[PDB]
RNA sequence: AUAUAUACAAAAUCGAGAGGA
């Protein structure tokens, strides 16, 4: 019932509040800095594990502040906040990757003004 | 893809624990039990960020415990279908590749992977490639692929995954 | 069914397994390869544990089809003095990843010449077509060619092309190629200078600054000129670390100069100590990787895995002699710029992809070796079992037991030819041990067994064999190890072979039919992949790669069986034996499950040898593949000597003085140097046509003897190892100074504390304090459990010194 | 240079009558 690709989500969804891998990131070594000190605390699980690689693979964004201005880029313009993160996080090329990848970006907006924001987000996509 | 929601929960706090120090309790109580496990409903429960309100903490009658409903917010993250996402493959089969979408875990079957590529067990590292090697993928490659299809195990999330269209596979 | 082609085709059952067929070779393609195979199989690695013999071998295997045995018990001229039985099966190892480099080598060929024709259609390929992908002598410098090839020209397919991650991309579209041609010397050079480690290339000034030169660049993905200036330095920076040529350098340098740091994790800190196998290296500090010791990167790395350590592979500074290289000397202050960045681009190159990937390739490179020795041990102490010879068929009766605590001993005579004949069951107490004891004279006497093996389960078995000698004297009475006899009373064959029995009397009679043969019972009991590697070759075992690792366990096994040989009447009649069929040379489960068959079919015994094609339907490559290896108790049958070699070992026995003659130098050799090795070998250039010395000094030695068995005499163990049998741990595991939990029985002047172990601890008199003194009970209430340290050993005796005192314990 | 045990709740319903406080 759920499907992406038409944007379709259960309600819960809804008010949810999505993330960019590299806001996953810095959260999870934040909870890294938590956990490796204050001992006697139980060790992060290997799913916190799992999701703390990935993330870290393909964090795009290597600064907190590039991450902040990358997502209010994305705010300042009619997006849902689903497409927002699709986005960010899989850094399309060209716009026409981009509908290939978010299928829900359909008729949206146009070719060029899509491709002057992925250029906004490309260029602020920092080196590592 | 990764969410930060808000949840309900109740914990039962026995005797031992009123006393001062005792909603550090009710806390550490939330962590231990909520943090690490994975629901359907919401997916992969990364991990609690910040609780909103500890409740009136009702003594049950009989009993004991006390009951303190509790309202948080944590981390989640859900596949839907019909997304793309990149993922990593861990290992290489006739049937299909495994890959990893962070902590979840999806498959690619044979018949997902496109036609142009062939399985080669023969290979130094297994692989599927193409003939004359132009895309490959193999073990600890990041790709692009479509979640197709989700399943519940055990409260455990497991995703399918499709090559299908433009711009996916081998990154 | 695969089945039936491969039970019916021609060639050796193991040949058709492997994954890369075997193909035949071209005496140019088979000259490079063994020259690949020599200097990969045979030089020196990372951390410390005749071509033309090569060639001949690979000449064997891969053209005539000969297995890795034949090619060793028949034709060793050809490749002795300089390659043995593990050397060939090393060959052909390698013989496989030459195929692999030589399938994906072409196919990079194909690719690039696709690419170079688009190229032509619209940088380009000119020898590095040739230069590069003809020179690849390894599977990671293809990865190199590969992947460099990818970087320039990977854009381009002719579904869509999936963007890449590294944003080279990003850059090549704003034309950062020119900033990175305008650095100076292109990283083909670079490579070079670093190849010669000096500046064999100079560099390329320029009339401009870069910044300058960023203006022209500095549009829309990059504002602010700096930010093509950053683009331009990582664009130089993959061009670098791509670079095969860099690449090869600096990957050696890695080899050479590799440091290796190790720290605990927060999780290793506290459970590591002492007696964690990591104890030795928790910390770690510019360790370098020519002298990680035989496994020991293979621990490293499992710790890691159990992630209660963390690791890193650098060199440290080698960036500091590099950046001399792309540099230049005035100091126009124009140039400090350029050289400036040309610095940080080498920076980015090395801290960013080089050191990085060059880490991972070690790392993979010293853990698979330590994989591999550790499969190498396993090998050689499954030699070491399989390598001894039978008892001196034989009546054995085997004795094998449990705690004991109300639990009863049954014994097993079983006969020569190793089917048990009859067992028995051997269950205030000096009266119960003694009507034991008379029952067993009495089954002694009745059925006369030559040797009576007595299982080593612990200390108890020391009790048994004395038993069991008093009884005898009045022969032989031996400890036998007991560990593959659980295996076989755990397996499920044994309720199959004897649905009555209690599983102890499964134990007996597998040592004794262990002790009759071990090869035998080994195979039958090693019967697939889990039950072999049930059995403990090495404390690691469980972390090598399965598939290599039972290879070199079947390897060993296809060694002995095919030096021992195997008659088949035997394996017919005595359905114990057939396991062994699939090890020899020319068989296999397929090939010989099917001869078993043909054979039990016709109801008829293997005459002859040539009775195998002629009675059943094998092939020429196979029988002359396997045909030596069979026994058959038509007398030159039973022997070693080929059946291509009959001829001569006739002609040789008339030049004794046929059957009367054979029958005669069988009865004895009248003259073992009759011969003249010389004069045959000469005659041979011209009846046999080759160096077949070696052959006939063997046809000699097997004239002498039919089969002479070449397995090494039994010797009863020595007491180091009745000590690590019954004890069951091995001299690295009593660590002197270890600490263990003992139990404390009773002051004999002493303490006497019980080991788990089931060894006597004895704190000495000097912590105790008391010989003529009161006793040490306020020290220690007996009875209990304490733990301690031992301070030395007595295992001709079982007896181990310990320590009171926490200054010890400390 | 020694030292033997371990299983689990069995017993119903209806009707009548006689009593007890």
């Amino acid at each position: 019932e759920e499907d992406a690709s038409q944007l379709i989500f259960p309600k819960e969804f809804e008010t949810a509040e999505t993330l960019l891998n590299s806001e996953v990131h810095m959260l999870l070594e934040h909870r890294k800095q938590q956990n490796e000190s204050a001992e006697d605390e139980q060790e992060l699980s290997e799913v916190f594990m799992k999701t703390l690689n990935y993330t870290a693979r393909f964090s795009r964004f290597k600064n907190r502040e590039t991450i902040a201005s990358v997502r209010s880029l994305l705010l300042q313009k009619k997006l849902h906040k689903f497409e927002l993160a699709c986005l960010a996080n899989l850094c399309p090329e060209t716009a026409e990757e981009s509908k290939a990848l978010i299928p829900s970006l359909e008729g949206r907006f146009e070719d060029e003004e899509l491709q002057q924001i992925l250029d906004d987000i490309q260029t602020k996509r920092s080196f590592q | 893809m990764f969410y930060h929601i808000s949840l309900e929960h109740e914990i039962l706090l026995h005797p031992r624990y009123f006393g001062p120090n005792l909603l550090n309790t009710v806390k550490q109580k939330l962590f231990t039990e909520v943090e690490g496990t994975c629901t359907g409903k919401y997916g992969f429960v990364i991990a609690v960020t910040t609780i909103d309100n500890i409740g009136a903490g009702v003594i049950q009658p009989g009993r004991g415990f006390v009951l303190y409903p509790v309202k948080y917010k944590a981390i989640v993250f859900r596949p839907f279908k019909g997304e793309v996402v990149d993922a990593v493959v861990t290992q290489v089969n006739k049937v299909g590749l495994f890959t990893e979408i962070g902590p979840m875990s999806c498959f690619i079957s044979r018949h997902s992977i496109p036609s142009e590529m062939e399985f080669d067990p023969n290979s130094n590292p297994p692989c599927y490639k193409t003939m004359d090697e132009d895309i490959v993928i193999q073990q600890d490659d990041e790709i692009r692929l479509k979640i197709v299809g989700t399943r519940v195990d055990k409260n455990d999330i497991f995703a399918i995954g499709s090559l299908m269209d433009d711009y996916l596979g081998l990154v | 069914d695969q089945d039936n082609e491969i039970r019916a085709t021609d060639l050796p059952e193991r040949f058709q397994l492997r994954s890369i067929p075997v193909k035949g070779a071209e005496d140019d393609e088979l000259e490079e390869e063994a020259d690949w195979i020599y200097r990969n199989a045979f030089a020196t690695p990372t951390i410390s544990l005749t071509i033309q013999k090569i060639k001949e071998a690979l000449g064997f295997m891969r053209n005539q089809h000969f297995e890795v045995p034949f090619i060793a018990f028949y034709r060793k001229e050809y490749v002795e003095p300089e390659l043995h039985i593990n050397d060939l099966w090393r060959v052909w190892q390698w013989d496989e990843k030459w195929t692999q480099l030589r399938i994906r080598k072409e196919n990079l060929t194909r690719l690039f010449e696709k690419m170079q024709a688009y190229q032509y259609e619209q940088r380009a390929l000119d020898t590095t077509d040739m230069e590069r992908l003809k020179d690849v002598q390894s599977m990671d410098e293809l990865k190199d060619v590969y992947n460099h090839f990818l970087l320039y020209y990977g854009r381009d397919i002719p579904l869509k092309q999936a963007s890449r991650r590294d944003m080279y991309t990003i850059c090549q579209s704003a034309g950062l190629d020119g900033l990175a041609k305008k650095f100076g010397l292109t990283p083909e050079q670079f490579g070079e200078n670093l190849r010669d480690s000096y500046q064999r290339h100079e560099t390329e000034q320029f009339p401009a600054e870069p910044l300058e030169l960023a203006k022209d660049y500095v549009c829309s993905q990059f504002p602010t000129p700096e930010a093509v200036l950053e683009g331009a330095r990582y664009m130089v920076a993959l061009q670098i670390a791509r670079e095969p040529l860099v690449r090869q350098v600096l990957r050696q340098t890695f080899q050479e100069r590799a440091k290796l740091n190790i720290t605990p994790t927060k999780k290793g800190r506290k459970d590591v100590d002492e007696a964690h196998y990591a104890y030795s290296f928790k910390y770690l500090k510019n360790k370098p990787v020519k002298e990680l010791r035989d496994d020991q990167f293979l621990k490293i790395c499992l710790a890691e895995d159990e992630g209660l350590l963390t690791t890193d592979i650098s060199i440290d500074t080698y960036f500091e002699e590099i950046k001399q290289f792309y540099y230049r000397d005035e100091f126009s202050h124009q140039v400090q710029e350029w050289n400036r960045q040309r610095t940080m681009a080498i920076e980015r190159a090395l801290q960013q992809f080089l050191y990085v990937q060059m880490a991972k390739e070690l790392k993979n490179k010293l853990l698979a070796e330590a994989k591999e020795y550790v499969i190498k041990a396993c090998s050689r102490k499954l030699y070491n079992w399989l390598r001894v010879a039978p008892y001196r068929g034989i009546r054995v009766l085997g004795i094998a037991f449990s705690s004991a605590r109300d639990h009863p001993v049954f014994c097993a005579l079983v006969n020569g030819e190793g089917e048990v004949t009859d067992f028995l069951r051997l269950p205030e107490e000096r009266e119960k041990k003694a009507q034991d004891i008379e029952t067993l004279k009495k089954f002694l006497l009745n059925k006369k067994p030559h040797v009576v093996t007595v299982a080593g389960e612990n200390r108890d078995a020391q009790m048994l064999i004395e038993d069991v000698k008093r009884i005898v004297h009045e022969i032989g009475v031996e400890l036998v190890d007991n560990e593959l006899a659980i295996l076989y009373m755990n397996s499920k064959k044994s309720e199959a072979e004897f649905r009555d029995y209690p599983p102890v009397l499964r134990q007996a009679v597998s040592l004794a039919r262990r002790i009759q043969d071990p090869l035998i019972e080994f195979a039958q009991v090693c019967s697939s992949d889990e039950d072999i590697l049930c059995l403990k070759f090495h404390p690691l075992q469980e972390h090598v790669v399965k598939e290599e690792l039972l290879n070199a366990l079947y390897c060993e096994f296809i060694n002995r069986v095919n030096e021992v040989g195997v008659d088949v009447n035997r394996a017919i009649a005595h359905p114990y034996s057939q396991a062994l069929i699939q090890y020899v040379c020319g068989l296999g489960p397929r090939k010989g499950t099917h001869l078993l068959k043909i054979l039990k079919q016709n109801n008829t015994r293997l005459e002859s040898r040539t009775q195998l094609v002629t009675m059943c339907h094998m092939g020429p490559k196979v029988f002359m593949n396997c045909a030596g290896f069979l026994k058959i108790d038509e007398v030159l049958d039973g022997s070693r000597v080929h059946p291509e070699t009959y001829e001569w070992a006739r002609k040789m026995a008339v030049d004794a003085l046929p059957a009367g003659a054979l029958e005669e130098i069988l009865e004895n050799p009248e003259r073992l140097k009759d011969l003249d090795l010389d004069a045959f070998a000469e005659e041979l250039e011209r009846q046999g046509y080759g160096d077949k010395h070696i052959t006939l000094y063997d046809i000699r030695a097997e004239l002498s003897c039919r089969y002479k068995d070449l397995r090494t005499a039994y010797r009863s163990p020595n007491t180091e190892e009745i000590f690590n049998m019954l004890t069951k741990e091995t001299p690295e595991t009593f660590y002197i100074g270890k600490l263990i939990i003992c139990n404390v029985t009773g002051i004999a002047i002493g303490v006497k504390t019980r080991l788990d172990n089931g060894v006597t601890g004895f704190i000495p008199t000097k912590f105790l304090s008391d010989k003529v003194v009161k006793r040490p009970e306020e020290r220690v209430k007996v009875g209990m459990t304490v733990h301690c340290r031992i301070m030395k050993i007595d295992i001709e005796k079982f007896s181990a010194d310990l320590t009171c005192r926490t200054s010890d314990l400390m």
